């Protein structure tokens, strides 16, 4: 199982 | 050896002809880096169609020229948004890099201006919408497909390293679909120039290298690490690294194990295991031989390099476009009305854009 939707980047950490 | 007399003498010209070609891409590059240009239009320049995605700062809006009719696609950025510092450099180095380069599978960027609320990058409108709905809408891409797209990536990254500049942000919702089938990379809010190392801990957790979750300075071999991803989901049509949740992705990624589905050729997956290789003495495109261990893979042997640079090659897939500002290609998103303060806010942490 895992994300299947659009991914949004991290800025940090 | 592998090759015979003129293979051997034919890839060593095309290898010298590259770096002529990058030399004279880096004293373009150079010449804009050091000359940048800014306030090119305003807002009202332009009407407001619909919003073609969306992230933390802001959106992405389909957008037409009052005066020459032509679309285009602009990013607007909330200033207060861009909150954090690292955020704030980043949309500097972003605005800076896309009005530099030149490629032609990086977005091209028209206008930038900024107002009392927002930050602007008017772009290409690229109407073929993201490889990430194309893929998930069929499940995986074939491996001459995956292929196709694959060559693109490793040329940009080609042009961008050999500039010193690495993406940092490379996957599928980040590559848009031309009217000719080829990508454009967009997004370049990770971009940065980088002579050495680099530390900030960003990215997307499913294409981060194993150096960046572990809090290593690092360089321009992430790329190639997400490069592996890529190829990995645009083939299997799920990312190697698959968990809910962030901090089981980055256990696996940094465990060094891949499994691969048993439709994978045994080509693919030599390159893949040499891509999402957590040694970096070890990583292809990091290696004494570059980019070339990934070019002379077995795996693009049937790839002509010119001929995708030269966009060429018949494109595995022709996105439907109805005319110009047609939408049908993107998903629907939430509109928001654009508000624009009447006081100045952040101003000074953006002077430069
Ligand atoms: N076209 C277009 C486009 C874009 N997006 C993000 C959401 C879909 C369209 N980002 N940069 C561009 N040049």
């Amino acid at each position: 199982a895992g994300r299947t939707g659009r991914r949004q980047a991290i800025h940090d950490i | 050896g592998h090759m015979g007399n003129a293979a051997a003498a034919k890839k060593g010209s095309e290898q010298e002809s590259v770096k002529e070609f990058l030399a004279k891409a880096k004293e373009e590059f150079l010449k804009k880096w050091e000359s940048p240009s800014q306030n090119t239009a305003q807002l009202d320049h332009f009407d407001r169609i619909k919003t073609l995605g969306t992230g933390s700062f802001g959106r992405v809006m389909l957008v037409k020229h009052k005066e020459t009719g032509n679309h285009y696609a602009m990013k607007i950025l909330d200033k207060q948004k861009v909150v954090k510092l690292k955020q704030i450099e980043h949309t500097l180095n972003e605005k800076r890099i896309l009005q530099a380069v030149n490629f032609p599978f990086l977005v091209k960027l028209e206008f930038s201006f900024k107002d009392n609320s927002n930050l602007y990058m008017v772009m290409e409108y690229v109407p073929g919408g993201e490889m990430f709905s194309h893929l998930r809408r069929i499940g995986r891409f074939s491996e001459p497909h995956a292929r196709f797209y694959a060559a693109q990536i490793v040329l940009t990254f080609e042009y961008l390293h050999s500039l010193d500049l690495i993406y940092r942000d490379l996957k599928p919702e980040n590559l848009l679909i031309d009217q000719q089938g080829y990508i454009q990379v967009t997004d370049f809010g990770f971009a940065k120039r980088v002579k050495g190392r680099t530390w900030t801990l960003c990215g997307t957790p499913e294409y981060l290298a194993p150096e960046i979750i572990l809090s290593k300075g690092y360089n321009k071999a992430v790329d190639w690490w997400a490069l592996g991803v890529l190829i990995y989901e645009m083939a299997a049509g799920y990312p190697p690294f698959f968990a809910d949740q962030p901090i089981q992705i980055y256990e696996k990624i940094v465990s060094g194990k891949v499994r691969f589905p048993s439709h994978f050729s045994s080509d693919l997956k030599d390159l893949l295991r040499n891509l999402l290789q957590v040694d970096l003495t070890k990583r292809f495109g990091n290696l004494k031989n570059g980019v070339n261990d990934i070019k002379n893979h077995k795996w693009f042997a049937t790839t002509d390099w010119i001929a995708i640079y030269q966009r060429k090659v018949e494109a595995p897939f022709i996105p439907k476009f109805k005319g110009p500002g047609d939408t049908s290609n993107f998903d629907d998103y939430e509109e928001e009305e654009i508000r624009v303060s009447i006081n100045e806010k952040c101003g000074k942490e953006f002077t430069e854009f």
